């Protein structure tokens, strides 16, 4: 009756309410990280199994602290009991309570965990991995409960914007601290059962937002001491929510405290390895995968991948004066320059080079040229800048004055136009009309460009599903063929271009690919296999004929970065685009009948077939790190030959430092660039191509782990998704056979067609209208938290007739 | 050079990051400034402090690169001034 | 809701030893992860106390590997044997959810007190 | 019809800024935002007041002698 409130509450303030009718349990729909034979995802599911009672306070106000009764099978009840009598001392584990309430004739047994709260850690990263600005309650709720806005913040439609409103961190952010706690109980739960010698796997869905533990149901006994936390699914799944809500934010703080002063750091130090291995072992003690905090100690590229994504994250507590080129005072011929030897970048540590020499009689030309391409000499030697423009680092200016560079509008061409409006053209009403001018520009429309880069934030990757995403998306370029080529194979079409600062002091590219003979283009390059050159970049602006006032501008990159990232790509480079027929499409003419051969390849043999195409807001500026280090080493897969391994990771390290995170020459003034791509280096319309991949597979990964697996019908799709969980989250080595698997599945429903990050995709409607391939909403929640942008529906088309394309 | 090398030397192996050099041995700062607020809580008075050094103003010039005088830099003067305000500064002692 | 190991993998007799070519012939029990990609056996069983060395000859007969494994994992189990104080070792670099299937099994069908 | 303002005010952005205008910070700032916003009206009469506003800035200055240019 009602007897059985008074026995639930039973001890501690009886303040309930019920949430269900009497004895019956309370059905909701929410977040389950689920592993079972029969069902594998990470899923919205409906939990039916438990009688719910709310806690109010005095004043009968309603308090977030709930009492959650669990009804099961009389042994899971012993079984639950011993584990949590072993269990009870932790400060991480919910209070339960035992026991049994007759309904009938029938002492069935309850489990009472005790104040627990709405919503689970499972439920928050969901809402923030699947968003949908329809269906965003929980997010709201979540929200407004922790006082991180009020409700009225959702009146302000577009809240949920990147980059219109980008107040939106500074929300995000108060739920910060709360994940950290989080993550400290979860390091005591392990601690506990690694002493109690209990076995088990920690999902995300077992613990509230306060950090309380609960669910011993699949739990098993050891010999003490020898118990073991597995924490895969768990750390994995909550990776990308970590720099949202800027979790480790109270980490520069004096004492871990978020009311106390930072922490001021010296100057002088750059090293911070120690630093990242206590973050490392507070927060994450027990992910088994060695961590190396400088990447050049990894082992593969996979590897690298997942120790620069700690790196990502511990990167945020450090200051940001202490990234960058590594000067050194060396000598030569008796006088002392100040020149880079080494680099500290945020996703690979410290990096040395290897080949530094101090006295050195006289500069050859190759070294002229790698001394005046540093910005180490060129930021040495000129004057502090504070340029309250923009929020970037800036560095230095190298002049006395700024300079403001204009965009000046086109000329008319009147006699053009007055014969076309003899042929009755542009008259009022009619369809075809003038939209696409010389926009002009004034001064201070360069560096306001610039700032966009402010739209470039540190984000975590989900690591267990990109390193089988990169898998998949390897696999998608089997068919060609790569290597370091010589410097007398590199074709270079149009010598007369810019050769970027300083060099466009004295020549074009002409003057130093005339100047250097084969052997000391091939000394240079075999010096950036040992070496890292920092350079600087230029920003130009274009004029050029546009539909919109929106200033454009491109990163002209030194020739010192050109020169050898040539000879590193260029094989690969021309093998892409001289194939037919694949899924990249770079080359492929469209005359000659060469568009009606590309879609008719791209809608290969799709059952119901739709077409659907998609955009990616400031796909340039927005691109996170990680996936610009994930494109680079998917292209240079194919050294395996050619290259040794530390040559590779120094080929790498190259690329980072010189089109990554490099020094931006804007103005007269060198900033810093956080990341993102530069648009115009030498392999950058296909590390697009490579990410727009990237994206379309997780999108189809997230849709088909997201989909509740015992209403799939088609029981190859079934085992298709556990295995898939599985290959993700269980195996930890790569599985050839699935991975080729998942391949054809996707070429077979999901057809794409694949430029410099414009995309056609043919996909099976009555899949994707059933949640097994991905649709469109997969592809605005991939974005969100993959991106940082909020991807509107306004800009991606959809169109279900073939024979219109 | 003897800024730097005083900086250099207390590195305990001789590397130091780059972004810090023109920070502790610059003997010259130059402010963009795009507004009159923005000036108020930065470049105020004829002498401020930033990277924990004082800096001494000089000459302040307009997008335009003339000369500014410190007194025409009010709150309702403002808007007679092309505004991105460069201010140059010397690191005092 | 996540399960540790829906149906393990079984049992093999093998040759161990303390390093080296102490590798004596047959004494250990072996449990194995048989997947067609080779055999990658996950646990060490033994009732000698401290090995360091096992080895499997390979496939084709002319290699055979050695594996080194981690320190003992004491335990005492109930037969007809009475009890038996055993000693057990998970290859080192054994990731965490392989320690987890394999004492999953363990304390699944293994009598211990 | 306002085609031939917007093309009319292409021009006229061209000639002023031949007229040196653009070494006054501000001033080539409005001229710059008077000219962006009529190539994006989509009703003649507002372009045709940012107009007006425009050609002012050269009908202020002193360097195209306007009674000649006039010739009829
Ligand atoms: N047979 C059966 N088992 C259930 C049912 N509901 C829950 N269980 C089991 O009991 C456990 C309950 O898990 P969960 O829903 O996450 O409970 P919670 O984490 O304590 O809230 C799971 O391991 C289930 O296998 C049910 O309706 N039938
Ligand atoms: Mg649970
Ligand atoms: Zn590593
Ligand atoms: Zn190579």
């Amino acid at each position: 009756a009602q007897s059985f409130l008074n026995r639930v509450c039973g001890v501690s303030a009886a303040r309930l309410t019920p949430c269900g009718t009497g004895t019956s349990t309370d059905v909701v729909y929410r977040a389950f990280d689920i592993y079972n034979d029969k069902v594998a995802g990470f899923a919205k599911f409906l939990k039916t199994n438990c009688c719910r009672f709310q806690e109010k306070d005095e004043d009968d106000n309603l308090i977030d602290s709930y009492f959650v009764v669990k009804r099961h099978t009389f042994s899971n009840y012993q079984h639950e009991e011993t584990i949590y009598n072993l269990l009870k001392d932790c400060p991480a584990v919910a209070k339960h309570d035992f026991f049994k309430f007759r309904i009938d004739g029938d002492m069935v047994p309850h489990i009472s965990r005790q104040r627990l709260t709405k919503y689970t850690m499972a439920d928050l990263v969901y809402a923030l991995r699947h968003f949908d600005e329809g269906n965003c309650d929980t997010l709201k709720e979540i929200l407004v409960t922790y006082n991180c806005c009020d409700d009225d913040y959702f009146n302000k439609k577009d809240w949920y914007d990147f980059v219109e409103n980008p107040d939106i961190l500074r929300v995000y952010a108060n739920l910060g601290e709360r994940v950290r706690q989080a993550l400290l109980k979860t390091v005591q739960f392990c601690d506990a059962m690694r002493n109690a010698g209990i076995v088990g796997v920690l999902t995300l869905d077992n613990q509230d937002l306060n950090g309380n533990w609960y669910d011993f149901g699949d739990f098993i006994q050891t010999t003490p001491g020898s118990g073991v936390p597995v924490v895969d699914s768990y750390y994995s799944l909550l990776m990308p929510i970590l720099t949202l809500t800027r979790a480790l934010t109270a980490e520069s703080h004096v004492d871990t405290d978020l009311t106390k002063p930072y922490i001021k750091w010296d100057l002088l130090k750059y090293d911070f390895t120690e630093e990242r291995l206590k973050l490392f072992d507070r927060y994450f003690k027990y992910w088994d995968q060695t961590y190396h905090p400088n990447c050049v100690n990894c082992l593969d590229d996979r590897c690298i991948l997942h120790c620069a994504n700690f790196n990502v994250l511990f990167s945020t507590v450090f200051p940001p004066t202490s990234f960058g080129p590594l000067v050194r005072k060396i000598f030569v011929d008796g006088v002392p320059f100040v020149v880079s030897t080494g680099y500290h970048f945020r996703e690979l540590g410290v990096v040395h080079n290897q080949d530094v020499n101090l006295h050195s009689s006289r500069l050859s030309f190759k070294e002229l040229l790698v001394y005046a391409a540093d910005p180490a000499m060129h930021a040495a030697s000129g004057n502090l800048l504070l340029d309250k423009r923009t929020t970037c680092f800036s560095v230095a200016a190298l002049t006395n004055n700024v300079a403001f560079q204009t965009v000046k509008p086109g000329n008319f061409n009147k006699d053009f136009y007055d014969f076309a409006v003899s042929k009755g053209f542009f008259k009022e009403g009619s369809s075809v009309e003038l939209k696409h001018f010389f926009f002009a520009q004034d001064g201070n429309a360069a560096i306001s460009d610039y700032d966009y880069y402010r739209y470039n934030l540190p984000t975590m990757c989900d690591i267990r599903q990109l390193l089988f995403v990169v898998e998949v998306v390897d696999k998608y370029f089997d068919c060609y063929d790569g290597g370091c080529i010589n410097a007398n194979q590199v074709i270079v079409n149009n010598l007369d271009k810019s050769a970027g600062f300083p060099f466009n002091k004295w020549g074009k590219a002409r003057l130093y690919y005339d100047s250097m003979s084969y052997e000391d283009q091939d000394a240079l390059f075999a010096y950036t296999k040992r070496n890292v050159i920092p350079t600087i970049t230029q920003m130009n602006l274009k004029y050029a004929i546009s539909a919109k006032n929106r200033a454009r501008t491109v990163a002209g990159v030194s020739i010192c970065s050109t020169m050898t990232n040539r000879q590193f790509h260029q094989k690969l480079l021309k093998s892409i685009a001289a194939t037919r027929g694949a899924t990249v499409v770079i080359g492929t003419s469209k005359f000659y009948g060469g568009w009606h051969n590309m879609l008719k390849t791209v809608y290969s043999d799709v059952e119901n077939p739709h077409l659907m195409g998609w955009d990616y807001p400031k796909c340039d500026r927005a691109m996170p790190n990680m996936l610009r280090i994930m494109a680079s080493l998917v292209l240079a897969r194919k050294h395996t030959t050619c290259c040794s391994l530390s040559h590779r990771f120094y080929r790498l390290a190259n690329e980072c430092a010189q089109v990554l995170s490099e020094m931006v020459m804007c103005g007269g003034s060198l900033y810093v660039k956080p990341g993102g791509t530069s648009s115009g280096d030498a392999t950058t319309a296909y590390a697009n191509s490579v990410f727009n991949i990237c994206q379309a597979v997780t999108a189809n990964v997230n849709a088909l782990l997201s989909t509740d697996g015992n209403k799939i019908a088609d029981k190859y799709v079934r085992n298709l998704q556990h295995r898939l969980y599985e290959c993700l989250y269980r195996n930890r080595d790569v599985d050839t056979d699935f991975v080729n698997e998942f391949y054809a599945y996707l070429r077979k429903h999901f057809s794409m067609m694949i430029l410099s990050d414009d995309a056609v995709v043919c996909f099976n409607s009555t899949y994707a209208s059933q949640g097994l391939v991905a649709s469109i909403k997969n592809f605005k929640s991939v974005l969100y938290y993959q991106n940082n942008v909020f991807m509107s529906e306004a800009k991606c088309w959809t169109e279900t007739d073939l024979t219109k394309g | 050079n003897d800024a730097l090398n005083n900086i250099i030397n207390n590195a305990r192996d001789g590397c130091v990051p780059l972004n810090i050099i023109p920070l502790t041995t610059a003997a010259k700062l130059m402010v963009v400034i795009p507004d009159y607020n923005t000036y108020k809580n930065t470049c105020d008075g004829t002498t401020f402090t930033y990277a924990s050094a004082l800096w001494e103003i000089q000459q302040v010039v307009d997008a335009d690169s003339k000369i500014v005088q410190l007194s025409e830099i009010s709150m309702d003067n403002s808007p007679n001034l092309a505004w991105p305000l460069i201010v140059t500064a010397l690191r005092a002692n | 809701n996540n399960e540790l190991s829906p149906v393990a993998l079984r049992q093999m007799s093998c040759a161990a030893g303390t390093t080296q070519t102490a590798c004596t012939d047959d004494n250990a029990l072996a449990y194995y992860n048989t997947t067609k990609g080779g055999r990658f056996v996950l646990a060490l069983l033994s009732d000698l106390q401290d090995l360091k060395w096992a080895r499997f000859p390979k496939s084709d007969g002319t290699g055979t590997i050695y594996t080194e494994l981690e320190p003992p994992c004491r335990f005492v189990t109930d037969t007809p044997k009475g009890p038996k104080v055993k000693y057990l070792y998970f290859i080192k670099g054994l990731n965490n959810l392989n320690r987890g299937m394999v004492l999953g099994s363990l304390a699944a069908t293994v009598r211990l007190q | 019809k306002m085609s031939d303002v917007k093309c009319t005010s292409v021009v006229l952005l061209s000639v002023l800024q031949q007229l040196r205008v653009e070494s006054s910070s501000k001033l080539w700032a409005q001229c710059v935002q008077l000219h962006n916003d009529i190539l994006l009206a989509k009703d003649t009469t507002e372009a045709f007041e940012k107009m007006v506003s425009l050609l002012s800035v050269l009908l202020s200055m002193q360097g195209a002698v306007d009674i000649n240019k006039l010739c009829e």
